[PDB]
Formats: C-alpha cells, structure tokens, sequence
RNA sequence: GGCCGCAGGAAGAGGAACGGAGCGAGUCCCCGCGGGCGCGAUUCCCUGAGCUGUGGGACGUGCACCCAGGACUCGCUCACACAUG
C-alpha cells in the first residue's frame, strides 16, 4: 500500500510515502506480510531462516 | 553470575528492587514459584501474551481466533479493535493474562495514518496547522451499529505530527498521540471539513498499545504459526518463548508490592493484602491506587487497590494494606501458610484455652 | 413547523463539498443537537447539522443545506440560529464528578 | 549500476546471479513471456511447483518482507528444481514486459529459446550453494 | 432528565379522584402538550398533564400525578411549572385566517 | 488584635479478619467487525489505462469467524487468611 518506512541510525521506523529513503535505499512497506491460518510452509521458512542466521531464536535476547 | 548484576539488570518486576522501601528483610522461602521467564512451557503459555503485528485482510476477532486454534488454547483477548484493513500493534493476552484485558484495552493508542484529501491546499504547513487545531478533548460521532445511534462523546488526542506531505496525490502522513476508542477515520473527515477541501483515511497503523509498541518485542502471524510448528515437530521451545511473553511484562509500570512467600496463597484466596506479610513497597504508592502485588521470584499475585500510601505503610504495624482488585496466580501455587503467625496463633490459642 | 424563537448557534467559515463549516458560539457553550434544524434569523430553514467537531470549547459545525439553498450564497462571519430547545448543555460531555 | 542495486539485496538472497547471468535470464524471460511460457505470481509460481512442473525459477533479490516469498527456495531444494536471485524487483517484471514489479517469475523450457535456455540452466545449477 | 428551565403553568385547585385540578395560568395563553411533565419549582416532577378543559383564555388542566405523591400533599393557590419547549402557542388552536 | 451574633462540639482517640476470592447466569456498558481462508479446472482467467501478481476476479466447492472483558444483580465452589525469628 502507500505506507512506507527506513530506520534511522537508533532503530526508530521513520515513515514516508517516498519509495527511496534519504540515502538512496529502497524503503520497506509498513504492512506485515498477508497471512493465512491454512500456510503449511512453516517447515520451509525456518529451513532457510537458520541457513542465513536470520531466525528469530538465533538473534540478540531482548532485555527485560 | 547474577552476584555480578546490578539490580538494574534484574527482568520484569525485580528491576530495581533495591530501590523500594525495605520493611522487613526476613522470611522463609519456598520451593513453589518460579521466575516468570522460566515457567514451563505449559503454565508460561497459560499466563502470556503476544505483541501481535496484525495483517491487512482479517478483523481484529479473526486474528485472536487464529492464534488460539494455533496455540491451543481455549481464551484470548486482544488490547482494543483494530479494523480489517488497519495493521499493528495488537496486544493477544492468552487465558489467565485475558485478566488484564481491560487496563491493555483503556491504554493510550498511537497511530501512523495516511489522509488523502480531495482538492488542492497551499502546502504542508496548513495541513500541520489543521492538526494543532485538533488536538486536546474533541468531539467525536461514534458511528451507527444495529441502528443504534450512540450520542456525541469526547475523546482526547495527546499529541500530533504532520510528517509528510505530497501535493501530486495529495496525500498527508499523520502520526497521533490518543486516547482509547477514538476513531481515526472520523479524524480524518474532520481534519478535511477544517481545511475546507475535504478527505478521507486512506490508510493506518497503529504503532503503540500502552507499554507495547512496533519498537520491540513485535512478531508477525507467521513467527506465531511458526513457532508453535517447531514446538510441535521437534519438541523445541526456544521460538515459543521469543514470540510469546510473560504477563508481568504488561504490568512494569504499575507501584510494586513486594509479600513474603507465607501471604502469598492467603491472597490467591481472596484474602485481603495485610502488612505483616509486605517485605518491600515502593515509594509513590497512594491511596485507592491499583497496584501490582508480587513474589519475591518475580511473580504477579494480584492487581490490588492500595488502602494504605507509601508513608502509612512506614508507621503502622499491622493492617488492610491493600484489597484486591482482580487475583492472577492460580490458588495452591504456593502452599497454605496462614494461621501460624504470633498473633493469629495467640488468637486461636486463647480461643481453645 | 417555524420555532417561537431562535438563539444564536454560529457564525458561518469557509464551505467544503457543497455543505458549509461553520464556527460554533453558543452561550453558555451549548452543544445541538445531530440533525437539529438550522435558521437564518428571519426563520428560514437554511439546512441541518450534520458533524461536530473540534475542542470541546472552540468547536465547529458542518450544516447540510437545504434542497433550495446553495453553498456560494453565504457571506464570511454570517449568523446562524437554533431551536433552543434542541441545544444541549456542555455539562454532559464533561466528565461525571 | 549493478552494485547500487547490491544494497538493497535480502539477508537471504544467495546464490546471486553474475552481472551477465542476470542478463542472460532477462533475455530468456523475454522470450519467454513472447512463447507463453512462464508464471508470475508467488501464488502462480506456488501452484505450478506444487503440481510438479519443470523450469528455471528466478527470484527478486530485494523483496521485503521475505515472508511473502521465502518459503519457495526449499520448495524447490524438496524437488530439485534449479533457482537463482536476481538484483531488482522492478527489472525482473520490466523483463516480463511490466511496468509493475513482481518478487518471482518460472521461465518454463521451450524449442524456440532451448538453447539459451540450456545456457542459463547450466550456469544456475554450476552456482556455490550457501 | 430535568430541564434546563421551567415555566409558570397553573396553581392549584381542588383534588378530584386521587389526581389535582389546577387553574391553567401561563403567559401568553400558551397551552401545554398532552402527557407534558408537570415539575414544582424545585425542579421535581409531580406529574404529567392528563387533562385541559374549559374556554381557550381561562382553561383548567388536571395532573395526572407520580408513582410517589399524594393529591392531599398540594396547598390551595401553589404554583406548578413546566417545561416551556412542551407549551404551544393559542394561535394554533384559534381559526386559520 | 478586640467586641458582638450564629452554627458545630463539649471529643482521653477503639477494633491483629475485617467482611473476601474464583466460577456460572440475567441485564447494562464495551461494540464501524455476510466479510475472511483454502483448494479445483480452459496455465481457471487478469500486468486493466481498475485495485492488483507481496494480488484482483469468475464459477464450483468446502472451511473457520461474529468475542474477551468490566459494572450491577442472583446462584455454585473455595476460604473466612494479621503471614510461623
């Protein structure tokens, strides 16, 4: 949709409706990805989510 | 290694626990509670929420449903509706935290929306000012529902911001500041009238729900499903415990109230809050408070309604401290430990004798 | 049918989309009600209020016309009238003691 | 150009396609889409893989969320169809003839490009697996 | 709820049949609604109007009264008072020129 | 500061379970929720200037959603707890 957003240099979302962000990056949509209750590629997205060090469980622990 | 830390670094409602008034340091501890993050798998589920980031197709009710099909469970409740096509931040409580859905639900809400209006303005600037006028205490319609015509009410909005404006499409980015049930769309529409021009919400998201936002500890639908799969399948609950978090989490702003480990199934009961069990109490407690009882482990016993302030606690020696206003531990947690005390076994002593 | 008397409801601001936004100044900051008849002072129905919107004591007013009526006509702080009795205090809005 | 675009690549984005290889699946796309012969949509190329069908899948490189498309590189790992990334979105649909992006295309094998086909074919499946 | 304001609408005459007669005396001659809450000067609803009889320019109204009064309660000559949006004009009443 | 009048008191300061909880029901509050999801065949159609391939539609078809809370009121269960130096 037309929401867009970049991160600034402490992690903040900075929206903008603008495709390309200050520094020349593409800007990410500001909407999750549409989801269905029926996917049955659980198996396929942490197959390669570990491959690249990218799934959740292998990123910094948030303090609490 | 935990000699090591500074209170500071201590999780949930332990953070700075030095910091509160010490009324007495002395107790028997318990073998019965655990930390909140380290609950079993099961009961950490059971007393848990989800800082959700909801998708753009289904209804608020939906996606609740969704989650308790996929986790298993037979409870949830959801932080304030968002609609159909709204994404964000919505707070999932899950069984025993769905206790908590009504001060998640009364919270302040932020939003990052999209007007589009439907004729020329000079600039940004008259789109910013149109945005300072509506600000504060506003009148505001609740729409018609089962031809039901609600009357006029008022809502605050704390704070807004205009962050973008494109004069080609004419479309305005707006980030608000809100109270609970105040209708963006309606803002919109009134933020059009005000201009002169007209409008609509193309767009919105909500980017806070009280102490929760999108700035961390948000997850997606997919990490939900895909967590619970690799719970299922490989007996792994490493992903389950990084999407799901306790519910002490949702109460580290509330004034703490420390019990010794004898009180605690008393109050899980429906006995009142006395202070011969407070261990510690924070400063700033006052009168007719909702405040947050806990274990020395860390956990939520119950939201309680403080009958005493912080400087009536430091003279007094015994009485209502507080009490209760809703009870989150399960009974028998803890075991029963009341009666044994010095001046209740005097009572049931001079009672038989 | 026309009201035995009408008191002042507001004063008339820009048009939008052929229904016209108006400044409310009410005594006593009374709120009307939704669709409660709007006068001219000779007590010719002009139109009906529609939104209101704004703070609670600096608010507006957007009026639907009438079937004969058209937004061009009105001049800027031009006086609009209300039924008194289809105004409501501000009392009620404000939060119960 | 090209490494302008290597800014915007994926966490999972890999194997990459050489500077002349992403070239050289533009030109088969083309001819391609010219013959009738390939599917668009993740949920086109989704159906299509699922039913067993054969082809060259090639993948937008700076699509985000991965959500939306991360699912197919193991779908085509389980059936050992070849896949390969490519910089741009925007280029992967403006070689399908779009003005519109598209995150994947699955350029189906046929007589009138077999041979540039095979080209393609052969470097995709010569790629450093990460 | 209770009214902004209220107006004279009668005083008291004789009780009949566990209801009050009451000589209509309002300003103007206006005439009240059927069914029209009838309010004491302290803003406490009495009754509602259940009856107006007699000549247009000196008509009597009975009350019928509220689940807790008493017609013994009313003194001879007490005033009772109304809301005046639920008055109408004699005019309406009198013929159409 | 002083004087007069009216009104409230004529006060020795008590009480280490008071009078609670968890469920269920009825009634209010909350309450923009036919839409959402999947598969099938003529690649099921479609890069529409129509949103749209990170999705839009047609026809078959199935599927799961429309609560959870709070307040008042009348039940059932568990206690009636001053927290063991």
């Amino acid at each position: 949709m037309f929401l867009q957003y970049y991160l600034n240099e402490q992690g903040d979302r900075v929206y903008t409706l603008k495709k390309f962000d200050p520094m020349g990056q593409q800007t990410c949509s500001a909407h999750p990805a549409r989801f269905s209750p029926d996917d049955k590629y659980s198996r396929h997205r942490i197959t390669i989510k570990k491959r690249f060090k990218v799934l959740m469980t292998q990123q910094p622990r948030p303090v609490l | 290694k935990v000699a090591k830390l500074d209170t500071s670094q201590w999780p949930l409602l332990l953070k700075n626990f030095d910091k509160l008034n010490v009324r007495t340091t002395h107790y028997t501890p318990l073998a019965c509670g655990s930390n909140p993050l380290k609950r079993e798998i099961g009961d950490y589920i059971r007393t848990g929420f989800i800082n959700l980031d909801k998708p753009s197709n289904p209804s608020s009710h939906e996606v609740v449903a969704w989650i308790r099909r996929i986790l298993r469970v037979e409870k949830t409740g959801h932080s304030g509706t968002l609609d159909p096509k709204v994404t964000g931040c919505l707070i999932v409580c899950i069984e025993r935290a769905t206790r908590l859905v009504k001060s998640q639900q009364s919270a302040g809400k932020e939003y990052v929306g999209i007007v589009r209006l439907h004729n020329a303005i000079e600039g940004g600037t008259q789109l910013s000012r149109a945005l300072e006028t509506l600000t504060g205490a506003l009148f505001q319609r609740p729409p018609l529902i089962a031809a039901v015509k609600r009357q006029l009410r008022v809502r605050t909005i704390y704070e807004s911001k205009m962050i973008e404006y494109d004069p080609e499409r004419r479309l305005g980015i707006f980030w608000v500041s809100c109270e609970a049930g105040t209708y963006i769309r309606t803002l919109c529409v009134h933020l059009g009238l005000l201009l002169g021009v007209g409008g609509q919400m193309q767009e919105l998201r909500r980017v806070r729900s009280g102490v929760m936002s999108e700035k961390d500890h948000m997850v997606t639908m997919h990490d939900v499903l895909d967590a619970q799969w690799l719970y299922d399948n490989h007996k792994d609950e490493s992903y389950l415990r990084r999407v799901v978090y306790p519910l002490e989490k949702l109460l580290t702003s509330h004034k703490r109230l420390v019990m010794k480990d004898s009180a605690v199934n008393a109050i899980c009961y429906g006995a009142k809050i006395m202070l011969p069990g407070v261990l510690r109490y924070e400063d700033g407690i006052e009168v007719n408070q909702e405040i947050v009882v806990i274990t020395t482990k860390g956990e939520a016993i119950c939201m309680a309604i403080a009958l005493m302030t912080t400087a009536v606690i430091s003279t007094c020696d015994h009485g209502i401290v507080a009490k209760i206003k809703r009870v989150i531990m399960e009974r028998d947690t803890y075991p029963r430990k009341w009666g044994l005390g010095p001046k209740a076994s005097q009572k049931k002593l001079m009672i038989k004798q | 049918g026309p009201p035995e008397r009408v008191v002042l409801l507001g004063e008339f601001l820009h048009p939008c989309e052929d229904d016209i936004v108006c400044k409310c100044t009410t005594d006593e900051n009374k709120v009307p009600y939704f669709n409660a008849p709007v006068y001219l002072e000779n007590k010719e129905q002009i139109g009906k209020v529609d939104e209101i919107f704004g703070q609670l004591r600096d608010f507006y007013f957007s009026v639907k016309l009438s079937e004969n009526m058209k937004a061009s006509s009105f001049k800027k702080l031009q006086k609009f009238y209300i039924d008194p009795y289809k105004l409501l205090p501000l009392q009620r809005f404000l939060p119960r003691p | 150009t090209y490494q302008e675009l290597l800014v915007n690549q994926n966490p999972i984005a890999q194997p990459l396609a050489s500077r002349r290889l992403t070239r050289k699946l533009y030109k088969c796309i083309k001819k391609a889409v010219k013959q009738k012969q390939i599917r668009r949509g993740v949920k086109e190329v989704q159906k299509f893989v699922n039913k067993g069908e054969k082809g060259i899948m090639v993948l937008a490189g700076d699509t985000l969320p991965i959500e939306v498309y991360c699912h197919l590189p193991v779908m085509c790992e389980d059936r050992n169809l070849p896949y390969v990334y490519i910089p741009s979105k925007t280029d992967l649909g403006a070689a399908a003839g779009s003005k519109r992006p598209t995150c994947v295309i699955m350029v189906k094998p046929h007589e009138e490009y077999q041979e540039a086909y095979d080209e393609c074919l052969e470097e995709v499946q010569s790629l450093p697996l990460p």
